[PDB]
C-alpha cells in the first residue's frame, strides 16, 4: 500500500 | 572510430540509467552498454597518465576495471567535441535491485545476505582500488539472475578514496549520512557504511527506512517487517548518528547475522531460477 520511489542523485 | 567498432542499438531502459544505449562489439559480438556523458554536465575532472583530461568516472573504472566481477566493467572509452562515450560489459539477463526489491517485495534474508554480502566484497574492491563510489543504492546494483551475482554500477557520483574529510556530495540524499546533512562533512569509509545500513533495510524490508531529513538524523530505526534480531542490531550499527559508531567493514563481515553466506550460483538456483 505504502509508495516506494526511486530517488534521483 | 566508434560506429565502426560497435554496432549500437536502442537505448535502454527509455534513459533511466541515462543516455546508455545497447550495443555490440563488432570485434567478437560482444554485448556492451554504451554510456554518454556530456561535457557541459560533467562535476569532477580527472587526469589520466597520458595527462589527457577525462571525466572523473571515467578515472574511477579504470581503476576498478580489474575483472573483479561485482563491479561493472568499462571495456573501452572515446572523446568526442562535447562528450565522452563509455562502453560498459552487458551482462545479461540483469534486473536492477530497486526493480526486483519492488516486485518481489522484502527479501528472504537468506537472499539479503548474499546480496548484502557481494556488495561488501564490491566494495571492499572499490576501496582497494582508491575509489568511493559515493551512491550506494538499490537502483545502482544489477543482479546477474543466471549467475546470481550482483554487479555496483553508475561512478558518476565516485571520488577518489582519501582519509580527510568530504565537503562535496552528488549522490542519494536519502542514502545520506546524518553528519552531511547537518555539516556537509564526512569521512568516505564510514558514510559509505551508513549506505550500506539504508540498503541492507531497505533489503529486509521492501523499501527505505528514511524519506525527510528528520528521519535520517533523528537516529530511531523502525522495523516495518519481521527482521531477525541479528539482522535489527547489525542495520542499526550501520545507521549508528555518529560516524565512529559505526562498524568497520571487517566488523560487518565478521557479525553474527553475516555468516554462513550461499555461493553466488548457490543463491542463482535457490532464489532466482
Ligand atoms: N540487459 C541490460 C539492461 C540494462 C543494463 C544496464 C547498463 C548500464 C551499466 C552501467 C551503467 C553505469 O555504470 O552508469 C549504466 C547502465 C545492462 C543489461
Amino acid at each position: 500500500a505504502r509508495k516506494r520511489r526511486r530517488h534521483p542523485s | 572510430p566508434l560506429e565502426s567498432q560497435y554496432q549500437v542499438g536502442p537505448l535502454l531502459g527509455s534513459g533511466g540509467f541515462g543516455s546508455v544505449y545497447s550495443g555490440i562489439r563488432v570485434s567478437d559480438n560482444l554485448p556492451v552498454a554504451i554510456k554518454h556523458v556530456e561535457k557541459d554536465r560533467i562535476s569532477d575532472w580527472g587526469e589520466l597518465p597520458n595527462g589527457t583530461r577525462v571525466p572523473m568516472e571515467v578515472v574511477l573504472l579504470k581503476k576498478v576495471s580489474s575483472g573483479f566481477s561485482g563491479v561493472i566493467r568499462l571495456l573501452d572509452w572515446f572523446e568526442r567535441p562535447d562528450s565522452f562515450v563509455l562502453i560498459l560489459e552487458r551482462p545479461e539477463p540483469v534486473q536492477d535491485l530497486f526493480d526486483f526489491i519492488t516486485e518481489r517485495g522484502a527479501l528472504q534474508e537468506e537472499l539479503a545476505r548474499s546480496f548484502f554480502w557481494q556488495v561488501l566484497e564490491a566494495v571492499r574492491h572499490c576501496h582497494n582500488c582508491g575509489v568511493l563510489h559515493r551512491d550506494i543504492k538499490d537502483e545502482n546494483i544489477l543482479i546477474d539472475l543466471n549467475r546470481g551475482e550482483l554487479k555496483l554500477i553508475d561512478f558518476g557520483s565516485g571520488a577518489l578514496l582519501k582519509d580527510t574529510v568530504y565537503t562535496d556530495f552528488d549522490g542519494t540524499r536519502v542514502y545520506s549520512p546524518p553528519e552531511w546533512i547537518r555539516y556537509h562533512r564526512y569521512h568516505g569509509r564510514s558514510a559509505a557504511v551508513w549506505s550500506l545500513g539504508i540498503l541492507l533495510y531497505d533489503m529486509v524490508c521492501g523499501d527505505i527506512p528514511f524519506e525527510h531529513d528528520e528521519e535520517i538524523i533523528g537516529g530511531q530505526v523502525f522495523f516495518r517487517q519481521r527482521v531477525s534480531s541479528e539482522c535489527q542490531h547489525l542495520i542499526r550499527w550501520c545507521l549508528a548518528l555518529r560516524p565512529s559508531d559505526r562498524p568497520t567493514f571487517e566488523e560487518i563481515q565478521n557479525h553474527p547475522w553475516m555468516q554462513d553466506v550461499l555461493l553466488p550460483q548457490e543463491t542463482a538456483e535457490i532464489h532466482l531460477h
